[PDB]
RNA sequence: GGAACUGAGGCCAUGAUUAAGAGGGACGGCCGGGGGCAUUCGUAUUGCGCCGCUAGAGGUGAAAUUCUUGGACCGGCGCAAGACGGACCAGAGCGAAAGCAUUUGCCAAGAAUGUUUUCAUUAAUCAAGAACGAAAGUCGGAGGUUCGAAGACGAUCAGAUACCGUCGUAGUUCCGACCAUAAACGAUGCCGACCGGCGAUGCGGCGGCGUUAUUCCCAUGACCCGCCGGGCAGCUUCCG
């Protein structure tokens, strides 16, 4: 087989790993900023959403769960935070 | 039982002929036209 | 020895399919979404100078 | 694997390394209790409480940010469950299966899975009586299931 | 007549085939401050912005509240149902 | 109106840490000949009615019992009954095993995957004890097309060449009670850890140069490439 040190990983190869199965675990998962249509405000959204999110301002629709990620509704925009 | 060897030359044949099909491969009503 | 000669054959095996995996990659991608590496500066991950 | 199913898997959450409240989070402490104890009065499990938090207010884990775990803050308002939330909701179960066997005499398999069933609550309440979180004389009937939960 | 409508449509389709090439490049391209626009041109599906399918999400989610909002679990349930 | 001292009550709560590539529960979108109830379609077979035509039809190695001029067999149209679910169907999928295949609706359950949700050791193996358990078979009801142990008839050549034909009892079908056995096989206890490569395959998730359809509802897919889990199976192998 092939080589590795086990004390130092590259980049690539842990990121390739399952999460459980990394020498430190960490997840895949993470929380964005949405920015709603029709009205402009700002809205913390999790990746992996289980809930239908609702813009606070006006009610609207901003993502609906799915198996793996929540899908989001079209115009809005977002940027990962941290 | 034979029967098994007929299933297992199947399995690897078909896995052979996956190998070669790969190489194989390598005016205003005219839109509905 | 057949230790060594084992050792080979498989060696040779995994280099050749981590190959077929690389041009699959650089064929279905951008055409300069993928850098290039050396062989000989492949194996140096920094100098601190 | 499964206690009594044969597959086994590997899905679950995975926490990370870091325990610090991220900058970006806007609550207090006193701020996110005050949710808690709103979406309890509403009915809401503390499972699916921590689900909303989530999602929404970016709240990771609860636990970070007020120091105390969330049913641990509900019992110190004193919006206590009745019953354990993993042992209510295998009564829970149990009931919806036995409403079904009765209408229907000849599904073996469900008269199969209700025993599976049953076995987890014998186990789950045989540890809660060691806990003394349940009366040393709690016991499970199929005609008192019904009004348990 | 066939003039007129050779001549509508031949402008119809270079509007169409410009906005469809403006729309590819604009496509992902992070602006300033970072946001990323949402469009049906990407890999993932997305949800439409109509009102059909706001009243589809929102009526899925409304089946499920009987199930997720519970009406004996906590003891200030029982003792004020007992009223 | 201010301050400083001080005194007894009433409710609720009373706990070592973490969050196991231990276990349970919840949540999300999917997935499956998994199960139960109802519904529905398809030819075929059998029986019956009518029409056309006229000596044979059936069966075998060869025949013979049997049916036929009061019309058999064959061709057409229509009606009824009971079973069955071809081709698609794969070493694919599901279930603890036995087992599981027409459409649509309903009821409860489930694996895996996803999770920065929850509890916090709740776990493993197990005499005793309990649920299930192909086919055949027993008891009481309801039906009976097809097939068919038993039985009665007709024959009984080749031959180490060796068990036919016609009719067809119990059964085979359904609803309840029993019975608890199979080459019920990997002829092979369970849980945990460690220990080589290489591709396919089913499900779920993630990322993607490009093709291909497009969404009132219904729906957001089909193909190609890389990666990650748990499955069904393979090709190759070092040490042992
Ligand atoms: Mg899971
Ligand atoms: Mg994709
Ligand atoms: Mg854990
Ligand atoms: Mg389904
Ligand atoms: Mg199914
Ligand atoms: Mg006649
Ligand atoms: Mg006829
Ligand atoms: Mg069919
Ligand atoms: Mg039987
Ligand atoms: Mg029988
Ligand atoms: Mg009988
Ligand atoms: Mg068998
Ligand atoms: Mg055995
Ligand atoms: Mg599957
Ligand atoms: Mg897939
Ligand atoms: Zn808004």
């Amino acid at each position: 087989p092939l080589a590795k040190d086990l004390l130092h990983p590259s980049p690539e190869e842990e990121k390739r790993k399952h999460k459980k199965k990394r020498l430190v675990q960490s997840p895949n998962s993470y929380f964005m900023d949405v920015k709603c249509p029709g009205c402009y405000k700002i809205t913390t959204v999790f990746s992996h959403a289980q809930t239908v999110v609702l813009c606070v301002g006006c009610s609207t629709v901003l993502c609906q769960p799915t198996g793996g990620k929540a899908r989001l509704t079209e115009g809005c925009s977002f940027r990962r935070k941290q | 039982s034979t029967a098994s060897l007929v299933k297992r030359k199947r399995k690897v044949m078909d896995e052979e002929h996956r190998d070669k099909v790969r190489q194989s491969l390598q005016s205003a009503l005219d839109r509905f036209v | 020895p057949k230790s060594i000669y084992s050792q080979i054959q498989e060696q040779r095996i995994m280099k050749e399919a981590r190959r077929r995996k690389e041009v699959n990659r650089i064929k279905h991608s951008k055409p300069g979404s993928v850098p290039l590496v050396s062989e000989k500066k492949k194996h140096v991950v920094a100098v601190v100078k | 694997g499964r206690m009594h199913a044969p597959g086994k898997g590997l899905s679950q959450s995975a926490l990370p390394y870091r325990r610090s409240v991220p900058t970006w989070l806007k609550l207090t402490s006193d701020d996110v209790k005050e949710q808690i104890y709103k979406l309890a009065k509403k009915g809401l499990t503390p499972s699916q409480i921590g689900v909303i938090l989530r999602d929404s207010h970016g709240v990771a884990q609860v636990r970070f940010v007020t120091g105390n775990k969330i049913l641990r803050i509900l019992k110190s308002k004193g919006l206590a469950p009745d019953l354990p939330e993993d042992l209510y909701h295998l009564i829970k179960k149990a009931v919806a299966v036995r409403k079904h066997l009765e209408r229907n005499r000849k599904d073996k398999d469900a008269k199969f899975r209700l025993i599976l069933i049953e076995s987890r609550i014998h186990r789950l309440a045989r540890y809660y009586k060691t806990k003394r979180v349940l009366p040393p004389n709690w016991k499970y009937e199929s005609s008192t299931a019904s009004a348990l939960v | 007549l066939r003039v007129e409508v050779d001549t509508f449509m031949e402008a119809y389709d270079q509007k169409i085939a410009e906005e469809e090439a403006k729309a590819k490049e604009e496509e992902g391209v992070p602006d300033e401050e970072g946001w990323v626009k949402v469009t049906r041109r990407g890999r993932r599906p997305v949800l439409p912005r109509t009102e059909a399918a706001s009243l589809r999400v929102l009526e899925r989610e409304r089946r499920k509240r009987s199930r997720k909002e519970l009406l004996n679990f906590y003891a200030w349930q029982h003792r004020e149902s007992k009223m």
